[PDB]
């Protein structure tokens, strides 16, 4: 597989330079919707223990929030957006970033475990009332981030463990057919659908050959609107050559060919 | 003294003062109320030094601080005037009430919205 | 209005329903810390009730706590000897290490005992 993740997307709201009582928390796993907090309840996309902690990390945000100087008239928006995955080798990131009015200022991860800021003039300005903001509170330690990373991937590992997210595979159904028989000549398209996960390889084959891209024609990767995807690809041939071109997918470990059906 | 009191049973005792916290939230006008059925008021603040227990409290809280716009500075519920150099009064809501949080700050709230407050006796 | 006495407890520290604490600002590793507390014939912060112990929820940082590994198990006891009473503390992994931060509300993160922290004192009435 490719990572178990998890994500919390807090946010909270400026309006002429009064926060808003109001925050939103959008919990995602697996890239899946799966919790959505306001200040009141968390709702599924029980949950007290999900209640509890995201009701704080949201007023703490409020104020940091208010520690952020010539908050501009009108609507800003500051989020905390804490992603971690454990990976196939059992190894794990982790990132905690600060996003104003949607633009990266501030990011921590496990691998440096140090806060690293962009160049942008603003960015550096508001990393600026925000460092500074927690220098202060003599109640912020190196730990405080230090245990944010380890609640996220404690909470992944739990979720994991109760088998709140699956990872199963489903295999693509194929079929292919002929069509635009035309002067002599018929395009053969071989189209794969159900599929999930996303990543595919889908090419025609004139004698067992794999054909250049630029005499093939691709569909692109739709979601099929139920979690799985969909593709094609399709080829331009003479009419009684289609004995000698088969369609070859690869996907989730099977290999398998597909010919032109009589 | 080996002996901290006197305080109401569950109650928390520190330096011959007396403090509860309630999670379920009130607005500001419930809250006052609620520390009054209790021969107590909101949180006052007139010690770093008697009250420094006060920088290790997680998130934040109703306190008996109220705003007077008529001179232009704030109040506690009982009467008396903020001593300065006591709390740093963050604007963070436009209202006429302020949250307490650590470490001696006060953060301004709509006086409406619903928050866990501290209720305190004294000496 | 019933009106009661709160004791015995060290000078100035925070008494609540029969268990004294203080909070010390000046950091030590997990042993420096025990022995501070044992200074005092007090223990580090030992934690057997959610109800006795409600104050802990508002505790704000991380702080030593008198809880410790015992490797053959895996499973974690107090300095006086009693186990972990399940469903009290949520553990987690921080450092991979055999002490634990205390941290609202009822966490425990496994820390180096050798790292230089606050910690936090308990006696008994």
């Amino acid at each position: 597989m490719e990572p178990h993740s998890l994500r919390y997307n807090l946010t909270v709201l400026i309006w002429d330079g009064s926060v808003q009582s109001g925050f939103l928390t959008e919990v995602h796993l697996d890239g899946q919707p799966f919790l959505r907090c306001d200040r009141q309840k968390c709702r599924a996309k029980t949950w007290d223990r999900e209640t509890r902690d995201l009701t704080g990390n949201g007023k703490d945000l409020r104020m940091t929030l208010a520690h952020i100087k010539d908050q501009k008239e009108g609507l800003h928006s500051l989020q905390e957006i804490r992603v971690c995955e454990i990976h196939e080798d059992n190894s794990t990131r982790s990132s905690i970033h600060f996003y104003y009015d949607g633009e990266l200022f501030l990011s921590n991860n496990l691998e440096t475990k140090e806060w690293t800021m962009p160049q942008s003039s603003r960015a550096q300005t508001l990393a600026m009332n925000v460092r500074n903001f927690w220098k202060e509170d003599a109640m912020k330690t190196k730990t405080h981030w230090h245990a944010m990373h380890a609640d996220c991937l404690q909470e992944l590992r739990r979720y994991l463990k109760s088998g709140v997210v699956l990872r199963r595979t489903v295999p693509p159904m194929v079929n292919v057919t002929r069509s635009e028989a035309s002067e002599g000549n018929i395009t053969v398209t071989c189209r794969a659908s159900g599929f999930y996960p996303w990543n595919i390889t889908l090419s025609w084959r004139q004698d067992g050959v794999s054909l250049s891209h630029d005499t093939q024609q691709w569909g692109d990767v739709l979601p099929d609107g139920n979690g799985t995807y969909q593709t094609w690809v399709a080829t331009r041939i003479c009419q009684g050559e289609e004995q000698r071109f088969t369609c070859y997918m690869e996907h989730s470990g099977n290999h398998s060919t597909h010919p032109v059906p009589s | 003294e080996s002996y901290c009191g006197p305080c109401p049973k569950n109650w928390i005792c520190y330096k011959n003062n007396c403090y509860q916290f309630f999670d379920e939230s009130k607005n500001w006008y419930e809250s006052q109320a609620s520390c009054m059925s209790q021969n107590a008021s909101l949180l006052k603040v007139y010690s770093k030094e008697d009250q420094d227990l006060l920088k290790l409290v997680k998130s934040y809280h109703w306190m008996g601080l109220v705003h007077i716009p008529t001179n232009g500075s704030w109040q506690w519920e009982d009467g008396s005037i903020l001593s300065p150099n006591l709390l740093t009064i963050i604007e963070m809501q436009k209202g006429d009430c302020a949250l307490y949080a650590s470490s001696f700050k006060g953060y301004i709230e709509n006086c409406s919205t619903p928050n866990t407050y501290i209720c305190m006796q004294r000496t």
